């Protein structure tokens, strides 16, 4: 009865803002502290998550003007308990359809738990079960958060809804999600893909790390997707994925366009860094009308592979482009020491791209492939 | 929300501004995104971001100030600002006017210009640019992409040299969308143009009618590997232009365009390549060459 | 009178350092703090600044040697009056 005096007197400091534990979290890895998050947020309070494992029950809503820093990685974690249903990402913004505005996470784990349901197991549908979904919100500011064991994504950043639009090509999405910044993070163990964003515009992806995907569909690294536009990706990192970074779209979404690279480093990917249009490839096939310019510098790519057999063991690549109009690379390194990993083509641009530049490229060590660079020529080249 | 500038120096040095964010000012004078402004030096930008802003970054000087020198920018990424990059100095631009003494090196990569518009009408509705150089000597530029889905919001130049402008190298630039544009890329010409700039590795996607363009009186301009699309331009002239015949050119390609290249009155329909000066090739030795 | 001595036991303790409300700060977006903010820095510690909006009269002067750490943004936030004259930044 004593420490209770003690302790609402620290409450009412508020040395953090407004504590979690004070709304009655345990964080001792049993106890389902879903209720005090919940209370905590909408105080109106800069929620802080001190040391802990905060198990959930439900996925965690952030509404408008939100603040929620914790106390590090594996320091502060949220997990799923063991009994949670489908349908629900961990963390997530509230307003679903309209989406939210400045919101602010900082230094904490994000354990999916994926481990619940068994071997092998994604999300339902749609953007559904991600550690982290940011729906047609504006002004996200995602620092130091570790994504670990995710049944969809790690960090997704998409439009209004739970399922991804699909409009056909050289449509624009309604209520997109608008100025992003995400920094210092790490996502691993994923359904689909470590970082990746849907119909959003305006997103700057700096010094992050997405490694080790849990299957061996499209399972990228980084992957900027259907209808996103104007993103910066910066000294990120990928290991042991099937592309490095993705850009891309289905064939009946609009491509990624206007997307920068400023430096990135690929381990292990068998596409390090692979862009093209799914549905625009073909000789018959309609060109796309969105697959537009790529500026990317000091790309790294490390011993590209495809020893886990992604993509229906798909041949590896340095870089591969394909449908894309305007893409310059400045100053890129491919290096391996197993030439037996790749044997097919280092580099290649293909599929009805066209407006490549190619300047300052070392590649070594492929001495076993049968193509350095290729231009394919023939019916779509 | 700010009165003059989001973030700015002035005579200093050893500065680095790292994932930073400035937008929408209040005001609607000289109200940049960033500004290296009067005697700033050895500065590195990098991965910042500007919105709503007259300049994206602006790398200047005021007349009675030495001009900000040696400023790097590694990538950055301007949106709906007026004039994304900005580099001039003020009272060192006309023909009369002393030289600039102060106004050199930048060196700038990933750039990105989204949106290019002046609604707000800053700096007395300036007219918008993707890239704007003045006065300064030795500005490197390593991949730029310049994009629109709005035509009408930049209808001038997407892309200048000029007000005695010396020694820019402008290397993998991709400009998109400006189909409403008079000139993609312009070297001005005149009493005061732009001199000694190389173009090289550019991807006009409907942006100018003409797309390369060198003015009157121009000595030295390099120009190779530009590509163009013309199809969705309104009436496009030709893919590169020059009313001089001095500049020189390979790697020229194009559909959509009427003429590949215009050189001194000239229609070269399928491209040139042009070398001016002493020639040699597939030789072993060679005495003097005219 | 009780919360009084488990504070000074707190600020005694000194997680960040010396804190901001240790010298008086209220932070509740009315109570000028000014004089709160002008001790802890010349103190010679590391001043901390927890949640709550820190009004002030006048600018916030800088000495050398100074650390100054919030809890972030839009949680520790600093505020000119609404009758503060002309002449004066912020920080500085
Ligand atoms: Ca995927
Ligand atoms: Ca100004
Ligand atoms: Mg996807
Ligand atoms: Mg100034």
């Amino acid at each position: 009865h004593f420490a209770d005096l003690v302790i609402q007197v620290i409450d009412e400091l508020k040395q953090f803002g407004v504590s979690v534990k004070t709304y009655g979290a345990k964080g001792d890895g049993v106890t389902d502290d879903i209720r005090a998050f919940e209370k905590a947020i909408e105080s109106g309070f800069p929620v802080y998550v001190p040391y802990g494992t905060f198990m959930v029950s439900r996925g965690i809503k952030l509404p408008s003007n939100t603040v929620l820093t914790g106390a590090g990685k594996r320091n502060a974690v949220i997990r799923f308990m063991d009994s949670v249903g489908r349908g629900e990402s961990l963390m997530y913004n509230e307003n679903v359809t309209t989406g939210n505005e400045n919101i602010f996470l900082s230094s904490f784990t994000l354990d999916g738990n994926n481990k619940r349901l068994g071997q092998g197991i994604s999300g339902i549908g749609g953007s559904r079960e991600s550690n982290l979904s940011i729906r047609a919100c504006h002004n996200v500011y995602i620092r130091d958060i570790e994504a670990v064991d995710c049944t969809l994504h790690g960090i997704d950043i998409t439009c209004g809804g739970l399922d991804y639009p699909y409009l056909g090509d050289g449509t624009t999405a309604p209520n997109p999600s608008e100025n992003i910044w995400i920094e210092n993070c790490e996502a691993t163990g994923f359904g689909d893909d470590g970082i990746t964003t849907h119909h959003s515009q305006y997103i700057n992806i700096l010094n992050c790390y997405s490694h080790d995907p849990r299957l061996t569909a499209n399972c990228n690294g980084f992957e900027i997707d259907d209808g996103s536009r104007h993103v910066v990706l910066s000294n990120n990192r990928s290991k042991g994925c099937y592309g490095g970074i993705e850009i891309k779209a289905h064939g009946d979404a609009p491509a990624a366009y206007n997307i920068s690279i400023n430096g990135h480093m690929s381990v292990e990917d068998v596409r390090s860094y692979n862009f093209r249009h799914i549905g625009h490839h073909a000789a018959t096939a309609p060109q796309s009308v969105s697959a537009k310019n790529i500026v990317a510098s000091n790309l790294v790519s490390i011993r590209p592979n495809n020893k886990r057999g992604f993509q229906d063991n798909a041949t590896p690549r340095v870089l591969a482009v394909s449908a894309y109009y305007g893409v310059v690379i400045n100053g890129l390194t491919g290096y391996t020491d197993d030439p037996n990993l790749l044997t097919e083509t280092v580099v290649s641009v293909q599929f009805r791209a066209r407006n490549c530049s190619l300047n300052g490229v070392v590649l070594t060590g492929f001495s076993n492939s049968e193509n350095g660079i290729y231009v394919i020529g023939g019916s779509r080249g | 929300g700010f009165g003059d500038d989001g973030i700015t120096t002035h005579h200093s040095q050893y500065i680095n501004i790292l994932n930073c964010y400035s937008h929408d000012p209040r005001l609607t004078a000289n109200c940049n995104g960033f500004e290296i402004d009067d005697g700033s030096r050895h500065v590195v930008l990098s991965n910042n971001r500007s919105k709503g802003c007259y300049g994206g970054i602006e790398i200047k000087a005021h007349g009675d100030a030495p001009a900000a020198y040696n400023i790097s920018i590694n990538g950055h990424m301007s949106v709906e600002d007026v004039r994304s990059y900005n580099f001039r100095h003020i009272g060192h631009h006309a023909a009369t006017a002393p030289q600039s003494v102060s106004a050199k090196n930048i060196v700038a990569s990933n750039l990105v210009s989204i949106r290019p518009n002046n609604k707000r009408g800053f700096q007395d509705n300036a007219t918008p640019r993707v890239l704007a150089v003045s006065a300064y000597y030795g500005v490197v530029i390593n991949g730029l992409t310049g994009y629109t889905d709005d035509p009408n919001l930049l209808t001038e130049t997407v892309v200048s040299v000029q007000f005695r402008a010396r020694n820019c190298s402008l290397n993998g630039v991709v400009l998109t969308g400006f189909s409403n544009s008079e000139n993609g890329i312009y070297v001005i010409g005149g009493s005061r143009g732009g001199d000694a700039v190389n173009i090289s590795n550019v991807t006009l996607n409907n942006s100018g009618r003409y797309g390369v363009s060198i003015g009157s009186g121009i000595e030295n301009v390099s120009i190779t590997n530009i590509s163009g699309i013309g199809d969705g331009i309104n009436s496009p002239v030709a893919l590169v232009s020059t009313i001089n015949s001095n500049p020189e050119i390979s790697g020229l390609s194009s559909i959509g365009y009427p003429t590949v290249a215009r050189v001194a009155g000239t229609d070269y329909n399928d491209g040139l390549t042009l070398f001016n000066g002493a020639f040699r090739a597939s030789t072993t030795s060679s005495g003097k060459i005219h």
